[PDB]
């Protein structure tokens, strides 16, 4: 029993910026990455980027400018940060973790609608 | 950055039937490919890793194969259970991607 809740703000308008949180339960931040991905409404996953556990952070190169993810090994808590949200940001966002090469936990994620 | 592309798109399909998706890489990603299935307004969950590995508890009528370039996933007699959506995903180098989905269907 691993776990992996995200909680984040709903309805946002454009131009703002963005915090969504993924705690986490029964494994340590320091063990394994976490990845986020996200999911606009009837389309497919898209890779955001991942926090290692030693801290190191990869992103998805189309979006690496807006995006800032972080943790918190002490709270058990992972961070994405994005800036200057557009309407195409809107989707579901998930935190996965990460163990030799694959997404064995995910949380079930948390909409995102960016609408003014 | 090496993108998949998943085909078909959409597959229709009766519970029986055995079906193949394809996942092909636009660079060779080393057999670093895992397999997801996503049912309605549910999170992804993990069906093959590293190519051919079935993670715990998936039924063995599913298997995986590929290199290089190209990798498939085959459904021998597909379950209710089975319909939703699949990805592949890479973890050659970073950054990783996901193939575009194949959404499988009850006929």
């Amino acid at each position: 029993q691993v776990q992996l809740q995200e909680s984040g703000p709903g309805l946002v308008a454009p131009s703002q910026s963005l915090s969504i949180t993924c705690t986490v339960s029964g494994f340590s931040l320091t063990g394994y990455g976490v990845n986020w991905v996200r999911q606009p409404p009837g389309k497919g996953l898209e890779w955001l980027g991942m926090i290692w556990g030693d801290g190191n952070t990869d992103y998805n190169s189309a979006l690496k400018s807006r995006l800032s993810i972080s943790k918190d090994n002490s709270k058990s808590q992972v961070f994405l940060k994005m800036n200057s949200l557009h309407t195409d940001d809107t989707a579901r966002y998930y935190c996965a973790r990460e163990r030799d090469y694959r997404l064995d936990y995910w949380g079930q994620g948390t909409t995102v609608t960016v609408s003014s | 950055d090496i993108v998949l592309t998943q085909s078909p798109a959409s597959l229709s399909a009766s519970v029986g039937e055995t079906v193949t998706i394809t996942c092909r890489a636009s660079g060779n990603i080393h057999n670093y490919l895992a397999w997801y299935q996503q049912k309605q307004g549910k999170s992804p969950q993990l069906l093959v890793y590293y190519t051919t590995t079935l993670a715990d508890g998936v039924p063995s009528r599913f298997s995986g194969s590929g290199s290089g370039t190209q990798y498939s996933l085959k459904i021998n007699s597909l379950q209710p259970d089975d319909f939703g959506s699949y990805y592949c995903q890479h973890f050659w180098s970073t950054p990783r991607t996901f193939g575009g989905g194949t959404k499988l269907e009850i006929k």
